RNA sequence: GGAUGACCCCAGGCGGUAGGGGAGCGUUCCCGAUGCCGAUGAAGGCCGACCCGCGAGGGCGGCUGGAGGUAAGGGAAGUGC
RNA sequence: GUGGAGCCUGGGAGUGAGGGCGCGAGCGAUAACGUCCGCGUCCGAGCGCGGGAACAACCGAGACCGCCAGCUAAGGCCCCC
RNA sequence: CGUGAGGGAAAGGUGAAAAGAACCCCGGGAGGGGAGUGAAAUAGAGCCUGAAACCGUGGGCUUACAAGCAGUCACGGCCCCGCAGGGGUUGUGGCGUGCCUAUUGAAGCAUGAGCCGGCGACUCACGGUCGUGGGCGAGCUUAAGCCGUUGAGGCGGAGGC
């Protein structure tokens, strides 16, 4: 915001030399090489995300934490029900769970709770997968999965 | 006992008000009374005034009776200084600091 | 996002002052005048232990010399005695010997007396 | 009754009864070793050409340890150089048992 | 084992008689004597030699020209203040000094080869007043 | 003349040791022979007005 | 040696400015965190002759302080006067 | 002749003011702590250390750390020492 | 501040709550001492924390025949902590030419620095060329955009080597 003014003559004042209160030398001034707002995002290839997806799942099945699951018994969009299936499931959220499928219905009883993760099918991505403890996924989100890694 | 009396923010200065401080730091309280009162320096008034306050305090606020009493410690730290603006020849100004100071007479009762 | 000062300063300069305390003036009291003092005791220090050890011999060699004066020969051939004979004590322990074991001293005189 | 002995480059005088530590020595601690005898003084007195020969003074490895931290430093001027490097030198404390002889 | 280091001592006085002494000689042994290089328990940080005590020194021998042809200096801080006295007229005025001198720069600089020269005391005659002291006749 | 000025700042040491006299030094009183009040000698008694024995000062 | 830097034995090299290579310490921020420490005292400050590290440091203890801090392992920089 | 030798290919440099000394020459005056080449060396960067009274380059000698141990180098061995 | 166009500051925080200190005593007052509130008043309004330079009071060592880049090494004294160990200080001795910069060369009578604190200088984007960790391999790869999610990724073969 200051003026471009030099601030004292080049010579004779005995003091040092200036341009004007703007340089970054100056309280005030400019800082030198600043953040600039910028963009991290970058092209990744293709088959290594598809490999990064494959190897996820991959390990947590390796694991024996992996579980395929049919459908949802007692749930219709409604944490105590999910809550009260997931105990019939095995799993008390002792251990964090990703969830996977596309049912708003499922995945909404299930949003709240601190060991849930939730997930559409189309949006599996392999932060999430070691993000948590254990996949529990769902057929139809393992089609859409195994349509991935084609 | 200990009785304390003490006046901050007092515009004199500290360096020049030490000295009156220094010629009572030990006496009775009966000679820094009549030192105080014959001392030629401005700073006289002021620690006669702590002192002469400080033997208030003593009796009243301490259980302390007079003839007992002595300067035990009296010391005088520094208060900031008001700045001021003296102008110079060719339109220079320096600053004054028309400096500032803590005075602190400390009593005691002495057994003799 | 700023990693400004803040802290790390404040705290090696607490650390080289603390090294100096003891200093004049201000080579105990301001930071680079401490640390410009400290340079100096560094050198100083390193030079001197390597001058300590030949400081030492050069007391230890005068008392042994005080010594066989008293017997009637000089340090360097009572050092000659000593060497051709056999005996290998260091000055260290000469001079230890000469100053509290006369007659034990006396002793290796003698017999560097002999071995010339 | 006293001996001096030759260990790690270095002869000290030692009366048994005595703590004398000394360049670190490869010795589990308690067990005990032998130090020649260069000589040996007071009652007797034998003198070695070099060595006595014959007897030695035995001690007990009372256990190893790091001396107090000299701080060794190197600084050269008008060229931008310093060096701290920090010192602790290993040692054998001992106990002077008895001697030989 | 550490070096042994004396504990206080005693002063022990000694006496030389100066005479056909070759007085650079003479000093050599009277500032060795005077420091304490002579003795086991030496140390260089504390006064602990003799106490020398030197007389007849008005009949010191000094070889060549030298009674004449060598000579003593004293700048006074003033100027043309450089006083110069040689050592003929040195000898016949305070021969004491002609002595004391020729220790003194044998002596070390400092507070103690200060505090030693003090110990010298040195006569031109044969009496000295030391004999409170008993100093212990000494061949130089 | 041409603007004489300290070479080099003056230590704390030598600042102080400058001062070493200003050290002040106290009045000298004694008693009044009447009111036996201290008082510089000579002066006219400030607290009760006598001198040389008389009333001298309506205090 | 042994067995895939575990640690021991041996021999040797180790002054260094411009400058090149390496291995590390610390500051701010992010994932780790719906977590974990914390008024039975966070960060900060003031001591220490103790502990670890060659070192930059990091621990530990006492006083102060009075609501924060944040690990293993990684990431990113307005990163050290 | 296995050496912080060499050769090959790439990455990053800095340097492109040198100074003293010995020797061989030009210039100058069979002057210069002078100038300019050549061959060496040392300082530069070894203002670290012993000698030379002191003192970049002269002699001794290439400082990883510690030792209240030993032999030596130059140079010293009458006191300072 | 400048006639003017114009330049252009500094300066945030008591506490949970004002419960912001009645009344008393020295004081003309300022201030302070009791008392009273508060968890806390060296949170008392000049108010969180409260560094360093800088000024002072009290205490331990030391100092008036001594020569110094202020240190270092060694020995001794006195003082404290302790029970062959430490810490503090400094009498004597030995050694010893500040830091930075610039230079063939500086303690240098060559530069800069009163001192403290706090700001203060090798970066970012696109493009090259090497190296490097990974993916795929006679192949490798998407751009803008379209879809999806609002800290979910997919698509898109135009084009590029
Ligand atoms: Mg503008
Ligand atoms: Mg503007
Ligand atoms: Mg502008
Ligand atoms: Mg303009
Ligand atoms: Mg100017
Ligand atoms: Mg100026
Ligand atoms: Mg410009
Ligand atoms: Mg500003
Ligand atoms: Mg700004
Ligand atoms: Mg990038
Ligand atoms: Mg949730
Ligand atoms: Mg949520
Ligand atoms: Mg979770
Ligand atoms: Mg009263
Ligand atoms: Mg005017
Ligand atoms: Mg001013
Ligand atoms: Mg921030
Ligand atoms: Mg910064
Ligand atoms: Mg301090
Ligand atoms: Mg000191
Ligand atoms: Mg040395
Ligand atoms: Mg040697
Ligand atoms: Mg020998
Ligand atoms: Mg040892
Ligand atoms: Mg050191
Ligand atoms: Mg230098
Ligand atoms: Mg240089
Ligand atoms: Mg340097
Ligand atoms: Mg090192
Ligand atoms: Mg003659
Ligand atoms: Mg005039
Ligand atoms: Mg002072
Ligand atoms: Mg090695
Ligand atoms: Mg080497
Ligand atoms: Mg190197
Ligand atoms: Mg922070
Ligand atoms: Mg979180
Ligand atoms: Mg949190
Ligand atoms: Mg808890
Ligand atoms: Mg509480
Ligand atoms: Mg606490
Ligand atoms: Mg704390
Ligand atoms: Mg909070
Ligand atoms: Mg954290
Ligand atoms: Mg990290
Ligand atoms: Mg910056
Ligand atoms: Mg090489
Ligand atoms: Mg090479
Ligand atoms: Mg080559
Ligand atoms: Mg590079
Ligand atoms: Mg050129
Ligand atoms: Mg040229
Ligand atoms: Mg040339
Ligand atoms: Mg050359
Ligand atoms: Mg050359
Ligand atoms: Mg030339
Ligand atoms: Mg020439
Ligand atoms: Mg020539
Ligand atoms: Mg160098
Ligand atoms: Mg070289
Ligand atoms: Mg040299
Ligand atoms: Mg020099
Ligand atoms: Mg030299
Ligand atoms: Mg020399
Ligand atoms: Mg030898
Ligand atoms: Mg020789
Ligand atoms: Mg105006
Ligand atoms: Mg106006
Ligand atoms: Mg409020
Ligand atoms: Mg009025
Ligand atoms: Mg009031
Ligand atoms: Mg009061
Ligand atoms: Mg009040
Ligand atoms: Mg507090
Ligand atoms: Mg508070
Ligand atoms: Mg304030
Ligand atoms: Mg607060
Ligand atoms: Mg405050
Ligand atoms: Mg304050
Ligand atoms: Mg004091
Ligand atoms: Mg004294
Ligand atoms: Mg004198
Ligand atoms: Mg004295
Ligand atoms: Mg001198
Ligand atoms: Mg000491
Ligand atoms: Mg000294
Ligand atoms: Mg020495
Ligand atoms: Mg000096
Ligand atoms: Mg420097
Ligand atoms: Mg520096
Ligand atoms: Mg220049
Ligand atoms: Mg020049
Ligand atoms: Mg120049
Ligand atoms: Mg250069
Ligand atoms: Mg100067
Ligand atoms: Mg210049
Ligand atoms: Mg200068
Ligand atoms: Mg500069
Ligand atoms: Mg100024
Ligand atoms: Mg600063
Ligand atoms: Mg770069
Ligand atoms: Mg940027
Ligand atoms: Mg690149
Ligand atoms: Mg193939
Ligand atoms: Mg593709
Ligand atoms: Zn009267």
């Amino acid at each position: 915001a200051y003026s471009g003014r030099k601030i004292w003559p080049q010579k004779h004042t005995g003091r040092a030399r200036h341009g004007d209160i703007g340089a970054p030398i100056f309280v005030g001034g400019g800082v030198v090489f600043g953040p600039k707002p910028r963009d991290y995002s970058y092209t990744l290839p293709k088959k290594v995300r598809k490999k990064g997806l494959a190897m996820a799942v991959a390990d947590r099945a390796r694991e024996g934490k992996l579980l395929l699951v049919e459908a949802f018994a007692g749930v219709n969009g409604k944490t105590k029900e999910f809550l009260a299936w997931a105990k019939e499931a095995g799993l008390d959220g002792s251990e964090s769970v990703l969830l996977v499928t596309g049912n708003e219905l499922v995945r909404r009883a299930a949003r709240n709770l601190p060991w849930v993760v939730t997930l559409a099918p189309e949006g599996l991505n392999v932060y999430d997968i070691v993000r948590t403890e254990r996949l529990v996924m769902d057929l139809d989100a393992w089609e859409v999965f195994q349509n991935r890694i084609g | 006992m200990e009785a304390k009396a003490i006046a901050r923010y007092v515009r004199i200065s500290p360096r020049k008000v030490r000295l009156v401080v220094d010629l009572i730091r030990g006496k009775s309280l009966e000679e820094a009374r009549n030192i105080l009162r014959y001392t030629n320096k401005r700073g006289a008034y002021f620690v006669a005034k702590v002192l002469e306050s400080a033997a208030a305090n003593a009796v009243n606020n301490h259980d302390m009776l007079e003839d007992r009493l002595y300067v035990k410690a009296a010391y005088v730290d520094e208060g900031p200084a008001l700045k001021r603006v003296l102008p110079r020849a060719r339109g220079r100004a320096d600053i004054i600091k028309k400096r500032t100071s803590h005075i602190t007479v400390i009593l005691g009762e002495k057994h003799g | 996002p700023r990693a400004k000062t803040g802290v790390v300063r404040r705290r090696k300069h607490k650390k080289i002052l603390k090294l100096a305390k003891g200093y004049w003036g201000l080579r105990s009291k301001s930071f680079r005048k401490a640390r410009e003092t400290l340079f100096a005791a560094g050198n100083y220090a390193y030079a001197h232990r390597k001058r300590r050890k030949r400081d030492f011999r050069r007391l230890w060699i005068v008392r042994i010399n005080a010594a066989c004066r008293q017997h009637g020969l000089n340090y360097s051939t009572f050092i000659h005695g000593l060497k051709k004979a056999g005996i290998e004590v260091d000055r260290k322990n000469l001079a230890d010997l000469a100053v509290r074991e006369p007659q034990v001293f006396a002793e290796l005189v003698e017999r560097a007396k002999a071995a010339q | 009754m006293f001996a001096i002995v030759k260990t790690g480059g270095k002869q000290y005088r030692v009366e048994p009864g005595l703590k004398l530590r000394v360049e670190k020595l490869d010795a589990e601690p308690g067990a005990t070793v032998e130090l020649p005898v260069l000589l040996l003084g007071g009652e007797k007195t034998v003198v070695g050409t070099p060595v006595v020969e014959g007897a030695s003074v035995v001690a007990e490895v009372l256990g190893h340890g790091r001396g107090k931290k000299i701080l060794v430093s190197k600084f050269k001027a008008k060229v931008q150089y310093r060096r701290k490097k920090g010192h602790r030198q290993p040692y054998t404390e001992l106990l002077i048992k008895e001697i030989r002889g | 084992m550490k070096t042994y280091v004396p504990k206080q001592v005693e002063p022990r006085w000694v006496l030389i008689d100066a005479e056909g002494k070759t007085l650079g000689r003479l000093a050599t042994k009277i500032a060795t004597l005077l420091r304490g290089k002579h003795r086991p328990d030496w140390t260089p940080n504390v006064a602990m030699g003799d106490f020398v005590v030197v007389v007849n020194a008005d009949k010191i021998r000094v070889t060549g020209k030298k009674l004449e042809q060598k000579i003593y200096t004293r700048y006074s801080g003033y100027p043309g203040g450089l006083k110069k006295i040689p050592l003929e007229k040195m000898l016949a005025t305070h021969p004491e000094r002609v002595l004391e001198h020729a220790v003194k720069g044998m002596l070390p600089k400092g507070p103690l080869g200060r505090r030693l020269f003090k110990r010298l005391k040195v006569y031109a005659g044969p009496d000295h007043p030391h004999q409170a002291q008993r100093p212990e006749k000494l061949e130089v | 003349a041409k603007h004489p000025v300290p070479k080099k700042k003056t230590s704390k040491a030598r600042r102080d040791a400058r001062r070493s006299h200003h050290a002040l030094t106290p009045p000298t009183l004694v008693p009044c022979p009447e009111c036996k009040a201290m008082k510089p000698p000579h002066t006219v008694c400030p607290e009760c007005g006598y001198y040389a024995g008389r009333k001298v000062l309506e205090v």
